[PDB]
RNA sequence: AAGGGCACCACCAGGAGUGGAGCCUGCGGCUUAAUUUGACCAACACGGGAAACCUCACCCGGCCCGGACACGGACAGGAUUGACAGAUUGAUAGCUCUUUCUCGAUUCCGUGGGUGGUGGUGCAUGGCCGUUCUUAGUUGGUGGAGCGAUUUGUCUGGUUAAUUCCGAUAACGAACGAGACUCUGGCAUGCUAACUAGUUACGCGACCCCCGAGCGGUCGGCGUCCCCCAACUUCUUAGAGGGACAAGUGGCGUUCAGCCACCCGAGAUUGAGCAAUAACAGGUCUGUGAUGCCCUUAGAUGUCCGGGGCUGCACGCGCGCUACACUGACUGGCUCAGCGUGUGCCUACCCUACGCCGGCAGGCGCGGGUAACCCGUUGAACCCCAUUCGUGAUGGGGAUCGGGGAUUGCAAUUAUUCCCCAUGAACGAGGAAUUCCCAGUAAGUGCGGGUCAUAAGCUUGCGUUGAUUAAGUCCCUGCCCUUUGUACACACCGCC
């Protein structure tokens, strides 16, 4: 809560400072061609986005 | 003694709720509000702003 | 350029974009009869068309809501001023959008209607605004704790194949 | 649970008077028994606080301190 | 492609650049009596091979094997 | 909870300019994308609109991961009766060139 | 000036974008300006393989999403100035326009 | 219980294997403060779960409220807010203490009421997914039988991948599923085109030649949209099309549905995606600002920070990788790919050409590329050609372990990874058992993507080399249908 230490541990790399851009999920999530996208989450938006299951 | 080890039932059409059991049973056979039915339900401030400083 | 993006990341973009704006527009027009979204981009200006059934309820007093609404998507994803629009469209035959249906068994369901007195109301509806066929289906618990599923069917219906992406509404 | 330690008290602060520390003497003459803050953004009105063997500011004016 | 495809595509595209040119620019009744020869000898001189590979699948490490699967 | 003064009525003075305001829903951002040039962060944002909510001043909606609080009519007269603005001054989604 | 432009178009489905370059090119002819065939480049084809479950149960069925994009160079050459000859990019929504100058 | 049918998640005939060894990883168990947790064909390289921090949910400690709002108090004579120096603490947390300043209605205390939770319940739910099942099954209308629920249609038989069709036929005509469909592969010297793909021809070249080749040979050398200063699309790409239908011939069959062979043909069965009525108290509340209820909510099960743990080992099991060698290993040379990625809202992180330094891992400056423009003609590996080794746990195998050098990161110990020099362990083809598999397939072999600041023994795809056996059956293992029995219908996990 200090402002010394209330966000001091640094996040610049690594999985925890990678959250889904829908639901901040940590887990499966899907950076290719910047999707930045949690995986189920994707699956919901995938026609939405524009991916078509073709084959 | 329904679980083994783990905690997996040996039991899994044996429910143990007492208020439920495998075959879902209507309530007063489908009848009232909210509830599945029967078959008789079948049938400007950036201005204001500058005159204020004007002067 | 190196200022500009990769084709493949800016499609990806778009299709985010799509996507959250329709989920936005699903969630705050949900009771104005909310059916869909188009948008037509071109490097000068974007033009956003929301489909709804009740455009007089989706427009504001004297137009409040668009502008709301225009203000609102402008300042969340960063368009300038005269590259965004917002314009309200109905929607012809209401019975055929899935969306626009599944809305009214919401509101039906919420306010207390038997769950076979609104998918019948609604079947015979959708099947008088011409359709070669239609399928409602009910899940969840009702009063009591087991769970059960209703399904109320008539018409054809497909579900293999290339058809049933472009015969098919789902909702 | 089952902390092996007690609780710990926060602080209270002491609720203190009015500060009253200048005054005027022989029909008024100011006088201040605490430094000031010289800093363009310390500004004119902090006084610096006297410890027994330092000055410091009620903003961070440093700490002027004697060796 | 590889080494042996690379082979093949050499002495098969040998026969049918041959065979076109003499079809184009002398009888094709002389074509028959090389061609013949040919195809009696080997058809993939002049007919590709169609087969080129099969997309591999989701439940194994090839297009047609499985992984090992387990019961205890 | 605790704002500076200066946070506040540049919050509640961008709510009136338009009667739209949003914030990506993240605590730990050093400034507001907007306003950031008031030194005021997204936090403060949040909490100020969410006790406007509490109060019935704002209807607050949720996208994906951005707040898209709105100002209400009830709302409009208690930005007059705080910011102290008559009333003929009026946010611009309630009124364009009209 | 004597002036020359590139026009690539980009879109997700072919119909569209064969549409938009038939009627460009059908106005360069009608308006005399010289103009080379819409080349093709290959398709860029964004290929995602996730998995159908939302948990650790299953089969390991991965599902997979494909996404295409045609992309489409054509080549203006006028003698005189050509941005005032041509004007109107008779554009439809899915697919945008670029433009470029040959030298550029 | 009987009878038919089908299937390399069944067998036959075989191939490669696994189970035997080392190691990587995931389970169980043991230990531990914690070794977080779900899952027991259809869990066990699964949760995209390759965790140093975060992740993190577990343990040991310590900050913060980010407890809205309403009411009542106190308060501009001060509600309250931060803090230098010391102690104090892991901490430069004013956390606490000494210490006085400063902050100025934004708070603080009490009473209601929020709120949040990777906390519980998947046996309260949605959705998604898996399986039965991707087998071939499923349902109206009219008509016939029935008092009726119901039945026939949906069947003895032939045929098919398929209730797929043909046929008998109280059924006739349909619908879903199958098929059809979309994508993909193979072919079009036919069309449309292309300096971001080129190919031929020609002009300069550079070398080999001169025995003379001379319109000689090689060039991934320079050029011919450097716009007047060549053409064309064969190769590359991608669009509209065409092309294949059991179509032609012979044979078998009721000579019908179809089956076998053969000619011409690129192809005479290319692989996928989607996928019915329904069931599984199947898995997920740890994907979600999906969610009911319960629990916690200020000494927090919220949130942040530090450290540890998720790796821990007498042992058992599962998916795998490397092997046991000469059909080989080492050394050198030669030489051929295609999928496909690539500079970021938050996000601080891109792919790499060239030169110089080092033996290497690497470092230092120049650039190119937001990409058919640069990496890149992706000079891949296996393989091929030569040399050494010579049946020896051997120059096989590279576990374990010592010393040293770098890179990534705030941090490398419980070794992150990589490199160098040393030790050289089991393993000499593996019991009972067991898995996968029919053509560019198995298998050998490398390469991208996902994970990623660093990363593949995993997965997802790609390409290279490229087979043995079989065109059958119900013996084993299952499953489906028909008949049959039933005191079951919450339907055998039944009833009793
Ligand atoms: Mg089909
Ligand atoms: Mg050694």
């Amino acid at each position: 809560g200090h402002q010394q230490l209330y966000w001091s541990h640094p996040r610049k790399f690594g999985q925890g400072s990678r959250s889904c851009r829908v639901c901040s999920n940590r887990h499966g999530l899907i950076r290719k061609y910047g999707l930045n996208m949690c995986r189920q989450c994707f699956r919901q938006y995938a026609k939405d986005i524009g991916f078509i299951k073709l084959d | 003694d329904g679980f083994d080890s783990r905690g997996k039932r040996e039991f899994d059409r044996h429910s143990g709720s007492d208020r439920s059991g495998l075959k879902h049973e209507d309530k007063r056979g489908g009848s009232g509000s909210h509830n599945w039915g029967t078959v008789k339900d079948e049938l400007t401030l950036d201005e204001w702003k500058a005159i204020q400083n004007k002067d | 350029m190196a200022v500009q993006i990769s084709k493949k990341r800016k499609f990806v973009a778009d299709g985010i974009f799509k996507a959250e704006l329709n989920e936005f527009l699903t969630r705050e027009l949900a009771e104005d009869g909310y059916s869909g979204v188009e948008v037509r981009v071109t490097p000068t200006r974007t033009e956003i068309i929301i489909l709804a059934t009740r455009t007089q309820n989706v427009l504001g007093e004297k137009g409040r809501r668009i502008r709301e609404l225009t203000a609102v998507v402008q300042k969340r994803f960063g368009f300038p001023e005269g590259s965004v629009e917002l314009y309200a469209e109905k929607v012809a035959t209401r019975g055929l959008c899935a969306i626009a249906q599944a809305e009214s068994l919401r509101y039906k369901l919420l306010g207390g209607l038997a769950v076979r007195r609104a998918c019948y109301g609604v079947l015979r509806f959708i099947m008088e605004s011409g359709a070669k066929g239609c399928e409602v289906v009910v899940s969840g618990k009702l009063r009591g704790q087991r769970a059960k599923s209703m399904k109320f069917v008539d018409g054809l219906m497909i579900h293999s194949g290339d058809p049933v992406n472009y015969y098919v509404d789902t909702a | 649970y089952t902390t092996p330690k007690k609780n710990k008290h926060k602080r209270k602060k002491v609720k203190l008077a009015v500060l009253k520390y200048y005054k005027v003497d022989e029909n008024g003459k100011i006088s201040r028994l605490r430094r000031e803050c010289p800093s363009d953004e310390c500004g004119a009105g902090v006084f610096m606080a006297s410890h027994f063997d330092r000055h410091y500011c009620g903003k961070c004016c440093l700490t002027y301190c004697f060796n | 492609g590889g080494h042996v495809a690379q082979i093949y595509a050499i002495r098969q595209s040998i026969s049918k650049a041959l065979v076109a040119y003499y079809q184009k620019y002398v009888d094709e009744a002389s074509k028959k009596e090389i061609k013949d020869i040919l195809i009696q000898y080997d058809r993939t001189l002049l007919v590709a091979d169609p087969r080129r590979c099969e997309s591999k699948k989701f439940g194994g490490p090839g297009a047609r094997a499985r992984y090992q699967k387990s019961y205890r | 909870m605790l704002m500076p003064k200066k946070n506040r009525i540049a919050i509640y003075e961008l709510l009136f300019k338009e009667g739209v305001m949003v914030a990506k829903k993240d605590v730990h951002m050093p400034k507001h994308p907007e306003l950031a040039d008031k030194n005021v962060p997204n936090l403060h944002v949040m909490k100020a609109m969410q006790s406007l909510k509490s109060r019935g001043y704002v209807k607050e909606q949720f996208a994906w991961r951005h707040f898209y609080w709105y100002l209400t009519n009830e709302g409009i007269q208690y930005l007059r009766d705080y910011l102290h603005l008559p009333p003929e001054i009026v946010p611009a989604t309630l009124r364009r060139s009209r | 000036a004597i002036h020359r432009i590139r026009i690539t178009l980009t879109s997700r489905n072919v119909k569209s974008l064969e549409k938009v370059c038939a009627d460009l090119i059908r106005g360069a002819k009608e308006k005399n300006l010289k103009v080379k065939g819409p080349v093709r480049m290959p398709t860029k084809t964004l290929r995602i393989t996730t998995r159908k479950t939302p948990c650790g149960e299953g089969s390991k069925t991965w599902d997979r999403f494909q996404m295409r994009i045609h992309k489409r160079l054509i080549d203006l050459h006028s003698p005189s100035e050509i941005v005032k000859q041509i004007t109107s990019i008779s554009i439809e929504p899915g697919v945008e326009v670029e433009v470029t100058i040959a030298d550029a």
